[PDB]
């Protein structure tokens, strides 16, 4: 709770860059616990921890849309702390996302049925934290997405 | 003709008598005259083209008043000894220009200190390889030239750390050096024309830096972007650093030659650039 | 350029009264002793007003800096003969001892 | 003209390279002598610093006769 | 046009004539701090021979 | 306190004939004062440093910012007083350099005192290209324009 600076780092591999989890080591943090990333007085962001065992302890790796969603890079200060949500209202019932292909050379018209996207979409992304507006990549089919939290309701 | 003989002419002059030699007093005229004998040595040792023993002449000349009254002149001597085995080979002149630091740095002349602390450092990177060192005396001494704030000859130092902090690849000390000095100098008219020289020298270290502190310290360094030299610094790394966010290398390398049209390259950006390459190529792979 | 100019001309301020006080205290030692081309036309005629104040201080930076150097031409002179003065006198001065 | 339209884009672009030579020249020549005064701080330093040694030594030397 | 350039080349010779003075520039630097910083220390310790003198000869 | 050490400092440097100090410790004096106080003594110290600017065939160019600073000082006046130091001083004005110090001027007078803001910003519009601006030139425009607000806000 009391807040450590840590170092915003690159993401290890490609697997956890399709998570949107704050990337850490398991000898800090452990995965499923939730914190507080702290950049400025009005720069608060949320993430989702998932430990990793290729993490240097005193360091929280991010992925490239986290970082290009904070503005973050290999090698800042950072304040980091566990955050505890409150269920009651904050657990996400009906949220909407507005999606886009990730890579403009690789478009393509092929439909993708939604009702299979929201299924793995809460079976690869359950026990997060999203916040509005928030961006993200989604990997359907072998096929890289551009997710944008657009609305969130508890 | 040689100071050969005057060297042993001196030694046999150089005792530290318990004798009537002394007498009550010294040899203190005797030993300004053995002093002399061996000043006039080592200078005819650099005029007979030896550059081995004279160096060594200047050493031994300066060692035998440095117990006497005066360090200073024997300081100086260890100067021109330093200046002695550096255009030679040896590395004799370093182990002088160290005694000459622990005169001068001991007594208060920081000023001569610095002047030749900085030479050490061109001789650990330029003859005697030994980077790191050279680097640590060139960060050393522009500590002591803002000592006495002596500012641009620190920032020649700082060139000479943070331009070999590039190929020993400390990218993040790189950007460390450039900016409390670069912005200092939009108030100077003395290099505000050169001070955008400096940020791109402070944007173009990356160690893939892709924050917006490369969008924003060209931001907080206020800086008219339709500046004509920007416009080869900042939408040049727009071209340099969209085309690594575009993941797409090819118009990079012809738009990296579009600058080589309007502004030539040199070694040290030249050598980053491909460095930088190297990382955008081996980004565009996976 | 101009301000480091007349900074060389306060190091003749100082280098007279050094080389004064040095061909002095010598003596006093012995003393002691004892339709848009017309546009391109236009900024062709602002670049020939500009290759005018061009050339006219470049020629006036070439006489600049040859006075900068018949300055240091005087420096070089007195400040190396008053640097084998002061040597002299220095150790004239403490080789009269006792 | 187009001969000469290609000549009005191709010689002129030669002129704008020639200024630039010239601007390559003179960016070092104005760099240069602002390296240079820094050369010139430490003339600064040792212009009047080395007459606060001098002249205040030929205080008491001058005065050492007394 | 092409008046501009001959011009506009004797100029870039003009500066050319600058880079023939820029070696005779900057060796000059190089020369006046090489006695510049030998001409201090005998600037300095001249006062310290002084006070080794002075306290004698009352 | 500062100013007035630079102004007994340079009287000191004034008595000495080390002119280099002597004008240059005065514009230091000037160039602050003028904003900030004292607006007979910029004209005063900025004509000081120019006649025996125009005197030396090393510093008559030197003179020309310095009248410059001389004419852009205005003192809440409307006037043409740079015009009287134009129709003064040895511009020699196929000199076009000093265009930039007067032709400049022979804008933005009749755009002051035609009361005419499209004109005087127009200047700088222009001129921020061909001449870099600092915080001084730039303190000074904002300075002459609420001498223009002073003509037009109401």
């Amino acid at each position: 709770m009391a807040g450590r600076s840590m170092q915003a780092a690159r993401c290890p591999t490609d697997e956890l860059s399709l998570s949107n989890c704050a990337v850490v080591s398991e000898k800090d943090y452990q995965s499923g616990q939730h914190v507080i990333v702290r950049t400025s007085p009005n720069h608060k962001y949320i993430f989702t921890l998932r430990t990793h065992p290729s993490v240097v302890p005193g360091s929280v790796a991010f992925s490239l849309p986290q970082r290009k969603w904070a503005g973050l890079s290999i090698g800042q200060e950072i304040e980091v702390a566990l955050y505890s949500f409150d269920k009651a209202k904050q657990c996400i019932g009906t949220m909407t996302i507005e999606i886009d292909f990730l890579q403009k050379k690789n478009i393509d018209s092929n439909p993708y049925d939604t009702d299979k996207m929201a299924a793995e979409f809460i079976q690869q992304f359950n026990n997060q934290a999203f916040s509005v507006g928030q961006q993200l990549v989604f990997s359907f089919n072998d096929k890289l997405f551009g997710l944008l939290v657009k609305d969130i309701e508890a | 003709a040689e100071a050969m003989a005057l060297l042993a002419e001196a030694e046999r002059k150089v005792k530290n008598s318990q004798s009537f030699f002394s007498g009550l007093f010294g040899g203190s005229s005797k030993i300004e005259e053995a002093c002399e004998i061996y000043a006039r040595a080592a200078n005819m040792f650099k005029m007979a083209k030896n550059w081995s023993a004279a160096g060594n002449a200047f050493c031994q000349a300066a060692q035998l008043h440095l117990q006497l009254q005066s360090k200073h002149d024997a300081a100086t001597c260890f100067v021109d000894a330093g200046n002695a085995f550096k255009k030679a080979d040896p590395q004799e002149a370093i182990n002088c220009l160290m005694r000459a630091i622990e005169i001068y740095t001991d007594m208060g002349r920081f000023t001569i200190a610095a002047k030749h602390h900085i030479s050490i450092a061109e001789i650990y990177e330029t003859e005697l390889v030994d980077v790191e060192k050279a680097i640590a005396h060139y960060e050393q001494s522009a500590d002591y030239y803002k000592g006495e704030e002596s500012n641009s000859s620190a920032n020649k130092c700082l060139l000479k750390v943070a331009g070999y902090a590039a190929q020993l690849e400390q990218y993040q000390k790189a950007i460390d050096i450039y900016e409390q000095v670069g912005t200092s100098a939009m108030d100077s008219p003395l290099l505000k024309y050169s001070a955008k020289d400096y940020f791109f020298k402070a944007a173009l270290c990356h160690f893939c830096i892709d924050m917006l502190n490369a969008k924003l310290a060209v931001q907080k360094y206020e800086e008219l972007f339709p500046a004509f030299s920007d416009s080869r610094e900042c939408k040049l790394m727009k071209k340099l650093l969209e085309a690594h966010e575009e993941q797409n290398v090819d118009s990079y390398t012809e738009s990296v030659k579009e600058y080589d049209s309007i502004s030539r390259l040199d070694q040290w950006l030249t050598t980053m650039l491909l460095r930088i390459k190297k990382t955008i190529q081996g980004d565009e792979e996976d | 350029l101009d301000e480091q100019g007349e900074q060389l001309d306060r190091v003749e301020e100082g280098m007279n009264h050094i080389n004064q006080d040095m061909k002095e205290a010598e003596k006093n030692l012995k003393d002691l002793g004892k339709a848009r081309e017309n546009e391109m036309d236009e900024n062709l005629e602002q670049v020939s007003g500009i290759i005018g104040n061009l050339r006219h201080m470049a020629l006036d930076m070439g006489n600049e800096i040859d006075t900068q150097n018949r300055q240091i031409d005087r420096i070089m002179e007195k400040a190396d003969s008053n640097k084998t003065r002061i040597d002299e006198a220095n150790q004239r001065a403490t080789k009269m001892l006792g | 003209a187009l001969s000469e339209i290609e000549t009005r884009h191709s010689e002129i672009i030669k002129l704008e390279n020639s200024i630039r030579e010239l601007h390559d020249m003179f960016m070092d020549m104005a760099m240069l002598v602002e390296s240079q005064g820094e050369m010139i701080d430490r003339i600064e330093y040792n212009v009047e610093h080395a007459v606060d040694y001098v002249e205040r030594a030929v205080s008491d030397t001058k005065k050492a006769v007394k | 046009l092409q008046q501009t350039q001959a011009q506009v080349d004797e100029v870039v010779d003009i500066m050319r004539v600058n880079v023939d003075k820029v070696l005779e520039r900057d060796q000059k630097l190089s020369e006046l701090d090489d006695r510049a910083d030998a001409l201090q220390a005998g600037a300095s310790q001249f006062e310290t021979s002084a006070a080794k003198l002075k306290r004698k000869y009352w």
